């Protein structure tokens, strides 16, 4: 119990930032949320 | 087109070993001792019993043996006193007790049959 | 009046063209409806678009009209056709029945021996029993060109083709679903009966006399009028004139079989009212 | 035990809805059966994709593992399991070992490149879950409340991930392959680091037994299905929960849950015999992936982000694109 208290803890705003800047920099490489055209689709 | 056809007729073998193998299931009746997992199958009168001795990896059994010492809605009980339950006081000096599981087994299926047509 | 007759007769062929293909699409586009029992209500369904989209269509133009405005030839094949249809749709039903049977009273063959193939077997002899009825006595004894043209489609009123018709396609039949469906009632009237439990007895032996009533009263108020008829008629050629109305009246409720079938058959067991429910 | 109840409300500011109202929603995402995968004899309950993202492996209750080539629907291999309780399949990294699991306390490990070349033993309980470290050490999850790493060489639990008080019933492994997270019944998930038995964090913000969960592809954050008929977005660096995936219209649990490549849409399975997909920003239901006849039991999104197969008690496998 005591050391996971111990563990230091960002404030929820910069794993916000962080978990957009992951989104949006991948998301032009996502067939699923940009739809692929049917020369790339393999089946 | 060689590694192809070479691939598709790898395809065609296992589905026919899986063919053999599903003839093989269809005919066999599932029950469960509910009174490691063990198992014992043997035949009686043209009729193969695979039962189980031990809540949803069972769930299309036919029924369910539960001994008593003096999907459950769609799956009737052989209630042995060592939807319908079936009761039958255990006697190990001869082989009723086989007699009953497979006298009650064969009425599951008549009444299975008797509501598909529709008349009960 | 021809007008009147044209929609009515119309409709008729319109909803059996119509039900007979929406059950046999639910059974292909379905998974949950593919099992020995629908494979032989889905061959009826098929035997009966047959009839309602090649006998049916040139019955009605025979019918307003009062005459066949066609060939010699097409005259032989329609009634050909017609015999050959009516007769596998009636065999049908003694399959279906005959399988029924076969699973309230051997347990052991419905689980260790019943197959597809069983379906694919009970569907040719019903097929092989058409083909004896109709063409075989057709080739081999026509008459060479002495006929009337117009009204000119009537099965012939011999002596003998009456019997080995009428005998091959509905009497033989008839009895042995009336000894088959007599024996399945005395097996179910058993189980049933082997104060709340005689309530849902009564509850479970007067549904069992509605499915036999039904079925037998369907099959028997449709096609008994015109099989006596076509019996007794060739025997008493005089003194037994037929009336137009009623006589047309009596091939039609003949006809109405093959609408009535995908309705007592099919449209009421729970599998397919709901595989039609995800379907639309 | 005091100063944990505190830090929570210290760090939670402003709401990530509240950070995401600016974001622009997905708008409608159709997604169409692009193949139907069939064989199998009886209910599927696993599935796994291979990194190459075009060989899959599944285990059904017919004692059968089956290999599929998902582009030409062909079976390269059907291996025969000798239970026939199988719960849990996996595929190697290397490409060149399966491994299951189920009734039998006994994960099999089957050497492809098929005959058992391994059998680990010693869980006292169902395993539910596995996944392959790497070539040579495998993680398993067991209905006796432990977790454990083994060693193929010699065969033995090298480490022993206990604590949780509950059957774990799913296991997610890290992109960087040096932590696990584990959800079990007790409707709590621990984060665990394989190098040593220490429990590094523990998550409680569902109601009912936890079923899946699955890392997020950063790595920082993970999602969990339970039975509530919900599903939770954690943060592993926040150390709480950050948003909540549910809606009326579902009252049943969620069997799987997986992310996009990107991590932007969550594709999560029902008993309602269909697949929601989520916004993981939003919130927000982008879509249906209808037409499995019974329960979506496993979902996989391949390495690549190309496709999406779902498995299902229908014995049918359906790759969706
Ligand atoms: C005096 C005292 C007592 C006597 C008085 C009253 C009591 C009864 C008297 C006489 C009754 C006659 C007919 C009764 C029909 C009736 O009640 O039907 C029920 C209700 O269905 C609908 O409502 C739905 C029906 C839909 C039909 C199709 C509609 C579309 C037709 C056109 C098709 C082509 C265009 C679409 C359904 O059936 P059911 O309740 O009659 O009971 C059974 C039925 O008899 C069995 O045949 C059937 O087995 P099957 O042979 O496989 O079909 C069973 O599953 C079950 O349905
Ligand atoms: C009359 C001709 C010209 C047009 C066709 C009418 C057809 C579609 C109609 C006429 C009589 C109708 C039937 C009358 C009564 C019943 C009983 C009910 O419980 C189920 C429907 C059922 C069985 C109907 C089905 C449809 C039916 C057969
Ligand atoms: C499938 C359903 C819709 C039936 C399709 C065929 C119907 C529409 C056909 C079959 C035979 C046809 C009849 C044949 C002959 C005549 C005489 C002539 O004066 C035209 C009308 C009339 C009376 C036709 C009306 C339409 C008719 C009844
Ligand atoms: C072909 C068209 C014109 C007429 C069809 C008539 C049909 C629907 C009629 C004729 C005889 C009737 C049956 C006569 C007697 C009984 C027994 C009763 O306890 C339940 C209803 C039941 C089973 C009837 C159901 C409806 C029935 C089958
Ligand atoms: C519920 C189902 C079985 C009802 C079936 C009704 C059938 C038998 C009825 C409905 C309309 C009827 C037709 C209406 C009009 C005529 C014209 C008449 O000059 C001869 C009979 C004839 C051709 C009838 C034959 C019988 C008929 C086709
Ligand atoms: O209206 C017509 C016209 C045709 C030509 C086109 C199609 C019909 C010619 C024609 O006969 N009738 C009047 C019907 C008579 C009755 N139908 C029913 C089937 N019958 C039967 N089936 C099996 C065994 C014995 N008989 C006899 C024929």
């Amino acid at each position: 119990l005591k050391m996971e208290a111990n563990i230091d803890r960002i404030k929820v705003s910069k794993a916000a930032a962080d978990l957009m800047a992951y989104c949006e920099a991948h998301a032009k490489e996502d067939p699923l949320l940009t739809p692929v055209p049917a020369s790339e689709n393999p089946f | 087109s060689s590694e192809e056809k070479e691939a598709a007729r790898r395809s065609r073998r296992i589905d026919r070993h899986l063919r053999s193998e599903s003839q093989r299931q269809r005919r066999e009746i599932k029950l469960l001792l509910l009174g490691g997992i063990v198992e014992n199958k043997f035949t009686f009168k043209e009729l193969t019993f695979k039962m189980v001795d031990v809540i949803h990896c069972f769930e299309g059994v036919t029924a369910i043996i539960f001994c008593v010492e003096l999907w459950f809605i769609n799956t009737s009980l052989i209630l042995f006193l060592n939807k319908e339950i079936y009761s039958h006081f255990t006697c190990a000096t001869d082989t009723s007790n086989i007699q009953f599981v497979f006298d009650a087994v064969t009425d599951v299926i008549i009444q299975n049959n008797l509501k598909y047509i529709g008349l009960c | 009046y021809q007008v009147i007759t044209s929609l009515l007769l119309g409709t008729l062929i319109f909803c059996a063209v119509l039900g007979n293909a929406c059950v046999v699409a639910a059974i292909a586009l379905e998974r949950s409806l593919q099992n020995v029992a629908n494979y032989l209500i889905g061959s009826l369904a098929v035997t009966d678009l047959m009839v309602s989209v090649l006998v049916l269509p040139m019955a009605a133009l025979y019918q307003v009209l009062n005459k066949w405005t066609l060939g010699q030839v097409t005259c032989d094949l329609f009634i050909a056709l017609d015999v050959l249809c009516c007769t596998s749709s009636i065999w049908h039903l003694c399959a279906i029945a005959l399988d029924r049977y076969w699973a309230i009273t051997d347990p052991i063959d419905y689980v260790n021996k019943r197959t597809p193939r069983r379906a694919a077997a009970l569907i040719s002899l019903t097929w092989l029993i058409g083909f004896l009825i109709s063409i075989p006595p057709m080739l081999g004894w026509r008459t060479p060109e002495d006929r009337s043209d117009p009204d000119a489609c009537t099965i012939s009123k011999d002596h003998g083709y009456t019997i080995y018709s009428t005998f091959g396609a509905f009497y033989i039949p008839l009895l042995l679903m009336l000894v088959l469906y007599g024996r399945i009632f005395r097996a179910a009237r058993f189980r049933i009966r082997k104060e709340a439990k005689r309530k849902m007895a009564l509850a479970r032996e007067r549904k069992t006399v509605k499915t036999l009533g039904i079925i037998m009263g369907t099959f028997i108020l449709c096609w008994l009028p015109f099989f006596i008829v076509a019996l007794v008629l060739p025997f008493c050629e005089s003194s037994c004139h037929m009336p137009t109305l009623l006589g047309a009246i009596i091939n039609w409720l003949g006809y109405s079989n093959s609408l009535l079938n995908p309705v007592i058959y099919a449209y009421f067991n729970k599998d397919f009212q709901n595989a039609f429910k995800k379907i639309i | 035990k005091n100063q944990i109840r505190d830090a929570r409300k210290a760090c939670a500011d402003a709401t990530l809805s509240q950070i995401t109202n600016n974001i622009d929603p997905v708008g409608r995402i159709q997604m169409r059966t692009r193949r139907t995968l069939r064989g199998h004899l009886a209910k599927i309950y696993a599935m796994h994709w291979g990194t190459d993202s075009r060989l899959l492996v599944s285990a059904s209750q017919d004692g059968k593992l089956i290999i599929w080539d998902s582009y030409t629907t062909n079976k390269v291999h059907a291996i025969p399991l000798r239970s026939s309780w199988v719960m849990t399949c996996a595929y190697a990294p290397s490409g060149n070992y399966v491994a299951c699991g189920g009734l039998d306390n006994i994960c099999s490990i089957y050497n492809l490149k098929v005959r058992v070349s391994r059998e680990l033993a010693g869980h006292t309980g169902y395993l539910s879950c596995c996944r392959f470290l790497d070539d040579n050490q495998i993680v398993t999850s067991s209905g006796d409340t432990t977790c454990a790493l083994w060693d193929i060489e010699t065969g033995q639990q090298t480490t022993t991930f206990t604590g949780h008080t509950g059957d774990v019933m799913s296991l997610s492994l890290a992109p960087d392959t040096r932590l696990f997270v584990s959800g079990a019944c007790d409707a709590s998930a621990k984060l665990w680091d394989v190098r040593e038995g220490m429990c590094r964090q523990t998550f409680t913000g569902h109601e009912s037994d936890i079923n899946a969960i699955c890392f997020f592809p950063n790595g920082n954050a993970f999602a969990t299905g339970s039975d509530d008929a919900t599903c939770r977005l954690f943060d592993l660096r926040a150390d709480q929960e950050l948003m909540t995936y549910s809606h009326d219209n579902i009252i049943c649990g969620i069997t799987s849950v997986s992310f996009s490549k990107s991590g932007r849409l969550l594709l999560a399975g029902y008993d309602d015999f269909n697949c929601n997909v989520w916004d993981a920003l939003k919130a927000d239901r982008a879509g249906v992936l209808a037409g499995h006849d019974n329960r979506v039991s496993c979902l996989g999104v391949t390495d690549d982000g190309m496709a999406v197969a779902t498995g299902s008690w229908d014995s049918f496998l359906k790759i969706w694109n």
